Parts: C-alpha cells; sequence; structure tokens
C-alpha cells in the first residue's frame, strides 16, 4: 500500500519549461484537419 | 497527406484509372500492362524505358506498382502544380470585383469579413502605404513587392 502510494507520488509531475516552451510554439503554428478545418484544436495540456 | 490533396471524388477517379492499368485486378501493374495501355494511346515504348517509368515511381522496388504507389504519383502531380502562385489567391481576397487593382472599398470588404474593424478612417493608411503610384488602387505589382493592404 505505502510502497503503492510512494511510487504514486514520484510519478506526479511538476512545472515543466521545456513542455511550456514546446506548447507555445505549438499552438503558434494554427493547425488543421483534412475533413473540414478545426480551429486550433486543444488536444491533451502537457504542462502539469 | 493524401486526404488534403485528393478529395473522395479524385480517390474514385483515380482507383477506377488503377483499375484501367490492372486489367487482371490482381492489385499490382506489370511492365506489360502498363505498355498495354501506351500501345492503345498510339505510342510504342522499349521495355528499356518501360521499366524506367515504372522504378521512377516503384517505392518498395519490388518492380509492380500497386494502388498505394499509384496514389502517391497522383498526390505530388496535384501537388506541385502550384510552387508560388498562393499570392494570386490571396490578391484575389482582396480583390472582390476581378479587375487588376485593390479598392479602399474592396479592403473594406475583406476587413469587414474578418474579425478586426476600422474606423472608415485608418483604411486610407495602409491602401497609400501599399499604393506607391498614389493612384488610391493597389494593383497586382504592388501588392507582391509589399504587402500591407
Ligand atoms: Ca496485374
Ligand atoms: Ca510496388
Ligand atoms: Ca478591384
Ligand atoms: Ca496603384
Amino acid at each position: 500500500f505505502f510502497q503503492s502510494i510512494q511510487a504514486l507520488m514520484q510519478t506526479c509531475s511538476v512545472l515543466d519549461l521545456n513542455a511550456f516552451e514546446r506548447q507555445n510554439k505549438a499552438e503558434g503554428l494554427g493547425m488543421v484537419n483534412e475533413d473540414g478545418t478545426v480551429i486550433n484544436r486543444q488536444n491533451g495540456e502537457k504542462v502539469m | 497527406h493524401m486526404a488534403d490533396q485528393l478529395t473522395e471524388e479524385q480517390i474514385a477517379e483515380f482507383k477506377e484509372a488503377f483499375s484501367l492499368f490492372d486489367k487482371d485486378g490482381d492489385g499490382t501493374i506489370t511492365t506489360k500492362e502498363l505498355g498495354t495501355v501506351m500501345r492503345s494511346l498510339g505510342q510504342n515504348p522499349t521495355e528499356a524505358e518501360l521499366q524506367d517509368m515504372i522504378n521512377e515511381v516503384d517505392a518498395d522496388g519490388n518492380g509492380t506498382i500497386d494502388f498505394p504507389e499509384f496514389l502517391t504519383m497522383m498526390a505530388r502531380k496535384m501537388k506541385d502544380t502550384d510552387s508560388e502562385e498562393e499570392i494570386r489567391e490571396a490578391f484575389r481576397v482582396f480583390d472582390k470585383d476581378g479587375n487588376g487593382y485593390i479598392s479602399a472599398a474592396e479592403l473594406r470588404h475583406v476587413m469587414t469579413n474578418l474579425g478586426e474593424k476600422l474606423t472608415d478612417e485608418e483604411v486610407d493608411e495602409m491602401i497609400r502605404e501599399a499604393d506607391i503610384d498614389g493612384d488610391g488602387q493597389v494593383n497586382y505589382e504592388e501588392f507582391v513587392q509589399m504587402m500591407t493592404a
């Protein structure tokens, strides 16, 4: 029980600037899909 | 990607064209199959160039052309038609009427459709910057050299 709890706490994420920098460039591209056009798709956040 | 370059109708048309080459229906294009349709169109090539025009698009090197390779050929042909003419469509978006000049009212029309709004006075600010001649209209030549309006 406590080994599982300790392992889970070690896998908890914190603020990552490298991930944050990547997202800022990603949102600046303005991607779209093929079938139609998606307006800045909101796929899963990668910072915390 | 193929979905960007090709539509559902174009994929259907290409499949019919591929099936026209593949009389057997096995799913691959051989040299004799490719040679047969060329003779129907009048050309009488030799097997030396016939193999070369297959290897030029054959990706896996198996010596035969399947539908995935056939679509990849057509996808490139549709894509490479436009190289730098993208500014022509951009010019026509501002040029509603269809002539060779961009008017202030036409610039108002596109700006009205876009999110930002103008107070009917700063529209003259950027049009005079783009229009070097001073005639009040931005032509195609003035647009490509410097784009502000
Ligand atoms: Ca065949
Ligand atoms: Ca092949
Ligand atoms: Ca015009
Ligand atoms: Ca002019």
